[PDB]
């Protein structure tokens, strides 16, 4: 479906831990991992609204204590068609 | 404890607020047995053989000692 | 936990005074299975698929930690 | 879908702010506005459980600081058939 | 039209949140997302003057409390012809 | 309590950290029954007939009173 | 086998120290080295659960005292198929 | 397979207790009991990595309080071919 | 039968006193005496669980006060087959 | 031969100074210069064990007082066959 | 000829100022400008020994007060043939 | 070659650990393990001088914190022809 | 090979003592003994790098406590081709 969940961490180890926790906690598809610069890594998943909600909650709780830790976790239930140009596929 | 196998994941948007952030999984003994729901304290994929505990033991294995659970996954069997 | 289905509601005018104001519902696994009674902490209609917990976990999920219960409904399954 | 979200405010301007925030934030359908009397306005939306959850959260946050403010926010995952008679269509 | 709005944030999550808020709140087109380095991410929109004011204000207000936060927001009601060489399309 | 027979041993490398250092064993009633898993507080070999307890009783019999267990071996039957 | 172990350090010298300690301590296979950015280096090994457990403990102990030091050490017993795309081969 | 577990104690009674605990706790084979001198006894088992880890943990916990007690418990996940000349068979 | 009882002492005189007390107190078979090194002597008996229980209690009480005294006393109800090789016949 | 020396510095100037000192002070070959990110630069040499000790000591001593300084120096007398995949040639 | 001079600064403005000062102060040829990461920029010139000495002194005195400033300035009067592999041309 | 390294420990477990560390860390051959008496165990290796220094240092560092600990470590770069009678082969 | 060790003492007796210790401790060749003037005597040896390290250490340790004492000790792992003119053969 259409719904977007995002987690940002400091380093790659908590990011991979969060991605694995998300995909084991719900039926979502992973669309992107990004190195932003300065040691920030972002993970993006797509799916239904409830699935994305549950996945992002589980991923945050998983990565909160790993490495340097969690920066941000966010859910957007529907996204404008303009933002689809900058989202990865 | 019990030796279980994972089918899939379950989502309930309206749970009580004390259930925390934990995931939920569907488990049977063998394919075709009655299905149960367990809280996942490890992180498991469908097709896994897992170790499940249920009592006040399960309450404290998942979270704190007042967690609302009676079936928790506490490990993955190496070879089964 | 268990995956249950709601039939209907049950009334007992003479319950003990510690059972509070909570409702009660009849639940089975599949239509024709043995029926059980659960306390409803969510609010459910007949034909729903629900998550039921039973232990001291159920005691604390319904009300306080000295509530007289051994089976509580703690959520509604989004799709089943 | 079958899920009801409600917000109640003191005045109509925060109600319109809340309804606009909801419909932009999630895929829900707006079914009714009501003047209770004494200055209460109530807005009702319908949809799926996750979408209704997200919309009610967005709306409460949006309208909390406008006018006289927010009174109540509530979600019901599914409603009895008896209430469908008193709910607007 | 030709009026430019810019928002700069720390990390990609507040940038995505701000871009989505902008595009929901006004009639603007999203023309660029850029990673500066060090964890800076910049988002650029184009449109009419009043549309761009509304969009930039909504985006800044939305993303101030997400992740590591907002660094800057800016509106330029018309740009020189020289800047169009370094501005993405 | 139950009269069980030991089959074999089980290894899970990733268990929760509260499970301690204790071993785990596979037990049934008779050869062919459903198999369960118990924590061994005695030291038993395959083919033994043992006594198993399961509740909060089992929690305290294996280790301390917050141990994550619901089935423990508490003795070896002299003749069966 | 199917089990992932990761170590993250500040700089490349402690990362090479850790990778050497891992591969001498256990029978695991090295799949990747990665520069996150900001001075973060991550090393990834694959194998069986006990071997990966032993290797990650050995590597963390070895690289703790070199250079700027260790940031994170982590084990995953088995991984979802979605993460296979973002993991190097 | 190839992995070595070792326990050293003060006296023979805790050593026999540790050996029995090891072989009841996992699928390992006992390759040697050694009198070192001065009252030190050493027990060696061989197997897979996870089995050896589990066995050595159980044996140490068992013999912690028998007689004079435990001196050392150690797991080596893979051993160099030189050391096979001094290990017993 | 199949059950092992062991006593360990400092010196040989208390060991002989303990072995005599055991064999008079219960119906067990004496299988071995061992010099460990450093002045440790171990005595081993075999039988049924109740007989070995009674014998080990009697022997510990008898030899507690002789010479340098008792170090350890222990019962094992049944032993794994691997230990049979390192136990004397 | 096969012995590896590593020096990590802040900036490129101390790295160049250290590499030059190494190659003047011993019979080693320079195999790699790498930018980690964040201002870390790492230099790698190969040779005999004593040659590598002399070279690494000379390089560290030379570059300690240039620019932003030395971060780490390290010698590995022989590396696993796995590390040769991530080591430059 | 053969001689190498290097200046490192924080940012590109002092780096360009230093490069211009060097090439106006002596008869040297500019062989490289490098972004190292984290905001470090390095400039490299080649020539005769006295020319490189004079150029580097003038460049340092020029850029000491511009922007964030000077990090390092270094002269090497003759360089090993190994370092020529990592120097730019 | 002909250079001798020796490590002495209390107990057999630190001796085995130290021997494993030596043989992994350098190109040396293990020529002997001996029980002195009283709980002393000595391990002997042969090789080139630099190899023996690296191996002895690694072994001492590894076994310093295992069991009852390390007693001594020593290197002899060349031994007399008379000592070859009392050294094992 | 080509590695130089130097020891300088006050008087001829510690010089002879140090030279004897060097030659017994490593496989080095003694190339020169020089009287500087004022009571300074210098002794020079040639060989491999590890050999020269062992020899110079043994010589210094032997002659520290003889006569008027040690002044200096030094190792050069490789010398320029120019210095071979002023070094004796």
């Amino acid at each position: 479906g259409i719904a977007l969940g995002m987690i940002e961490t400091r380093g790659l180890v908590p990011a991979i831990e969060a991605a694995d926790a998300m995909t084991k906690a719900a039926e979502v598809r992973l669309v992107g991992r990004q190195f932003v610069g300065g040691g920030y890594v972002t993970v993006l998943v797509r799916g239904e609204t409830g699935a994305v909600n549950a996945a992002v909650r589980a991923g945050a709780d998983a990565c909160e204590r790993v490495g340097d830790g969690l920066v941000a976790a966010h859910i957007i239930a529907r996204v404008h068609s303009e933002v689809e140009n900058i989202l990865p596929k | 404890m019990k030796i279980m196998q994972v089918e899939k994941t379950l989502v309930s948007t309206n749970r009580i607020a004390d259930m925390g952030h934990k995931p939920l999984l569907v488990v049977w003994e063998k394919p075709g047995a009655p299905r149960q729901v367990a809280v996942d304290a490890i992180g498991c994929i469908p097709g896994d053989w897992v170790l499940c505990v249920g009592s006040s033991a399960a309450r404290e294995a998942a979270g704190s000692k007042s967690y609302p659970s009676d079936l928790t996954i506490i490990g993955i069997i190496d070879q089964w």
